[PDB]
């Protein structure tokens, strides 16, 4: 199907790549939507659209780049337990997400890794039901 | 350069007490507001030992007991409280222009 | 070799950001070595990583990213496969990363990147020639 | 730990030359400074000269026509020379490092220099 | 004038289609929706669980890629916070890697007054109240604040500036849109004294005018002229006020304002 998928790293530049893009647009509208909601009254046509602009490319960003350090993060470790378990299954890839949420937010304290941990997870989980669902 | 006045020349006191030893600079040794007053001590047969820097930071590995302060051209050395070991020669050491200067030395002691 | 086009830009907003953030994790790390005190050299090569490192991702991202993107424009467009692709598509896309600085920083902007890409057009170029001797 | 080690002659005789070397160890000439800090009996603590941690040199107006202070980062060495010395300039020759806020905070163990013959 | 006149039409399109009674229609409409939205999801943000995990996801972490923190919301969060919250050859080249360095003596002394201080932990610092408070007064010729951070090197260039807008009777109201690239550009030692100084860059939008002040007309610049500038500053900290409330130390010895382009 779609996806190339013949190496490891064609798995980690176009996961890396689908979810950077998803951060982006999800961070580029949640921001936007935002930054209608804070346009100042009386402004000038130059500000409001500087206003709007200024909450797209922060959350933009944000979550774009949150969102492809999770991907890459993800990648490399469902790589990496891939070759030393010698297969893929859904079990692996949720294995993969926990263990990406825990190392996203080591520093954070052990609160944040059950919530990091479990999102993660999930988001794999539904990664793996889309996955399986569209191929 | 700049004339360290430092007073008195010599003290006497006793053990846990409070000794303060006073400098006075001829001009202000103020650069950004701090004043670069180091203060020295040393005995008889060794170099001469830091115990405070920028008037009022101690060393590294300075006691506590050692305190600095004083701005603009009055600066004070408190040794508080005071103990045996530290009977020494005690300098003032302005350090904001070229050449450095020392203060005249206070001779500290035991009563 | 390449994958289809409208696909690969995928794989080149994904692996231009891996570059970045794998290249800003030493470039970081390093930076937050050297900075940082006596005793916490370690701990501030990972603040300084975790803070630049997606940054420098998505900076990278969006600029090998995008510069796919007009490719694929180009490419679908003029329909050849001549080395003026890619000089056309480093036009465009420095040109509208800095869209917000003005149409006088934009155009500088675009003949810079194409400019750039100019340069390693005709590096390579040149290689090949250096290469059939 | 940081220690700064002098290497001079005493009992330099009238109108001849003082050479202080100042082997250094636990810091590195580029990053530090060091002071040149002499103290008589009669005169007390007195400031020659100073390697600047740029490695520029800079000496009391009193002194600066016969100080010489130059380096060697690599030996970890400050030299220290005096041209001409007279009765008046036996005393002990310091060398000290100095930090943030111009701290001198390690010193040399001391030169001590006579003038006579 | 092709760009300009376009611009017009285009402005002009946009005002008619959002002032038309059909445009204005829907965005009320949308725009009830969305109250009416954020109130059906406001018992969830109410949640235990709701405020953790949106303390994962963005942690307050978001500043770092712009944003102008609001002059009440910048005292109140910094109250809140003091509060509660801030209450062979290659070996030897690696070894030269772990050796002091000028930008290690700097951080080094920094963290002796506090030992709280670190790289990340003074940008945040910087990123979400010190240079927000600063170039916010500095727009605005708030000559209270700076008075407390500035030194009196750089303020009194400041107050000679603002002596010369007297004379010609207008007064500064200018604004701070966004504040980007809050970093701590460099750690050195001023030299002959080594005081060690961290030096910080910054970008922030703005805009730059200057209204008279018996009237209030436009005097300098425009209302609507948003500049991409970039602001440099040398701080250091003396150990003596350590315990002030507002600047708790820091000073800053050199600002300079450069690099100032056109935005939008
Ligand atoms: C797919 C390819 C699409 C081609 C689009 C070509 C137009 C590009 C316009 C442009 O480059 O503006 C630069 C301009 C420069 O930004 P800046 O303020 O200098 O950047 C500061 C950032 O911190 C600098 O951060 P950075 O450089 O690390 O990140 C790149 C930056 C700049 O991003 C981009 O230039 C666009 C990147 C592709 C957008 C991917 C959307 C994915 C949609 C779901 C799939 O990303 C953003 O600022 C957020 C973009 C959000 C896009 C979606 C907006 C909401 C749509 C609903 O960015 C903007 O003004 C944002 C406007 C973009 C509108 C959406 C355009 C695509 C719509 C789809
Ligand atoms: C602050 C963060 C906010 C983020 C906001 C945006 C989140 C977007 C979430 C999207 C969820 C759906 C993901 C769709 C991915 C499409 C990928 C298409 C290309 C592709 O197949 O790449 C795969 C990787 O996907 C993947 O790697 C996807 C799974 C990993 C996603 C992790 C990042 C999203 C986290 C969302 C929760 C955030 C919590 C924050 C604490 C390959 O992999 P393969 O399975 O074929 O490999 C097999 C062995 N080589």
């Amino acid at each position: 199907g779609l996806i190339p998928s013949r190496g490891w790293t064609d798995d980690l530049c176009y996961g890396t790549g689908a979810v950077y893009l998803l951060g982006l647009g999800i961070g580029g509208f949640s921001g936007m939507m935002q930054g209608l909601q804070n346009i100042p009254p009386n402004s000038p046509g130059k500000l409001q659209l500087n206003t709007v602009l200024n909450h797209i490319t922060k959350r933009g960003p944000f979550l774009g780049n949150n969102a492809g350090i999770l991907a890459l993060s993800y990648n490399i470790i469902n790589s990496t337990i891939d070759a030393l378990r010698g297969k893929h299954d859904t079990a692996g890839s949720i294995g993969a997400g926990a263990l990406t949420g825990a190392l996203f937010k080591s520093s954070k304290g052990l609160k944040p890794m059950g919530y990091s941990s479990a999102m993660v997870a999930a988001a794999c989980a539904v990664w793996c039901s889309v996955k399986k669902r569209l191929l | 350069d700049i004339v360290l006045t430092q007073s008195p020349a010599s003290l006497a006191v006793s053990l846990g007490q409070r000794a303060t030893i006073s400098c006075r600079a001829s001009e202000s040794v103020d650069i950004y507001g701090i004043s670069f007053m180091n203060w020295f001590q040393q005995k008889p047969g060794q170099p001469p030992k830091l115990l405070i820097y920028a008037t009022s930071n101690q060393g590294s590995g300075v006691p506590a007991r050692f305190s600095g302060s004083g701005s603009g051209t009055d600066f004070s050395l408190n040794i508080h409280p005071m103990e045996e070991d530290d009977t020494a020669m005690y300098f003032c050491q302005q350090s904001k222009e070229v050449p450095r200067t020392f203060g005249g030395g206070t001779k500290l002691e035991i009563k | 070799s390449r994958d289809p086009c409208p696909i690969v830009i995928l794989n080149d907003f994904g692996g231009a950001f891996a570059m970045g953030a794998i290249g800003g994790v030493v470039w970081h790390g390093i930076k937050g070595f050297r900075n940082s005190p006596l005793g916490e050299r370690g701990s501030g090569a990972m603040s300084a990583i975790k803070a630049r490192a997606p940054v420098l991702g998505g900076n990278f991202g969006v600029w090998g990213g995008l510069f796919s993107t007009f490719d694929c424009a180009v490419k679908a467009v003029r329909k050849r496969e001549d080395p003026w692709n890619a000089i056309i598509a480093g036009f465009f896309t420095g040109g509208a990363l800095a869209v917000r600085g003005g149409w006088r920083h934009t155009r500088n902007s675009s003949i810079t990147c194409a400019c750039l890409l100019g340069v390693i057009e005709g590096v390579g170029l040149m290689f090949q020639r250096y290469a059939a001797w | 730990q940081v220690q700064l080690k002098q290497s001079g002659p005493g009992l330099v005789q009238p109108s001849q030359s003082l050479s202080i070397t100042c082997t250094v160890s636990g810091f590195s000439l580029t990053t530090y400074g060091v002071h040149w800090v002499r103290q008589s009996p009669g005169k007390g603590l007195e400031w020659l000269g100073v390697m600047w941690r740029g490695g520029s040199t800079d000496f009391n107006a009193a002194f600066m026509s016969r100080l010489s202070i130059t380096k060697d980062n690599s030996k970890s060495q400050v030299f220290f020379k005096m041209n001409s010395l007279q009765a008046d300039d036996t005393a002990i020759y310091y060398c000290a490092r100095y930090g943030n806020y111009d701290a001198m905070d390690y010193w040399g163990q001391g030169t001590s220099v006579t003038v006579s013959s | 004038k092709t760009l300009k006149k376009t611009g017009e039409t285009m402005e002009h399109i946009a005002t008619k289609a959002w002032e038309s009674e059909l445009g204005k229609n829907t965005r009320k409409a949308a725009a009830a929706t969305a109250k009416k939205l954020d109130e059906s999801f406001e018992p969830v943000r109410q949640t235990k669980i709701y405020k953790e995990v949106s303390e994962v996801i963005d942690d307050g972490e978001s500043s770092r890629y712009g944003g102008f923190i609001t002059k009440e919301q910048r005292r109140l969060k910094r109250e809140r916070d003091l509060a509660s919250g801030k209450r062979r050859k290659i070996t030897n080249k690696v070894g030269g890697f772990f050796a002091e360095t000028e930008s290690s003596r700097v951080y080094s002394q920094f963290k002796l007054m506090d030992p709280t201080f670190s790289n990340e932990s003074f940008t945040r610092h910087l990123r979400e109240y010190i240079v927000p408070e600063i170039l916010e007064a500095y727009v605005k010729g708030d000559v209270k604040v700076l008075k407390k951070w500035f030194s009196e090197a750089p303020f009194n260039v400041y107050a000679a500036q603002q002596k010369i807008f007297k004379e010609q009777d207008v007064y500064a109201d200018g604004r701070i849109l966004d504040i980007r690239g809050v970093e701590i550009v460099s750690a050195k030692l001023l030299a002959p004294q080594d005081i060690p100084v961290l030096v910080v860059g910054c970008r922030a939008q703005e805009i730059n005018l200057y209204r008279k002040k018996k009237t209030g007309e436009i005097a300098a610049g425009d209302e609507a002229n948003i500049l991409m500038s970039s602001y440099a500053m040398v701080f250091t900290r003396d150990p003596e006020q350590i315990d002030d409330d507002e600047t708790e130390g820091w000073k800053i010895l050199e600002f300079v304002r450069g690099g100032s382009r056109q935005f939008t």
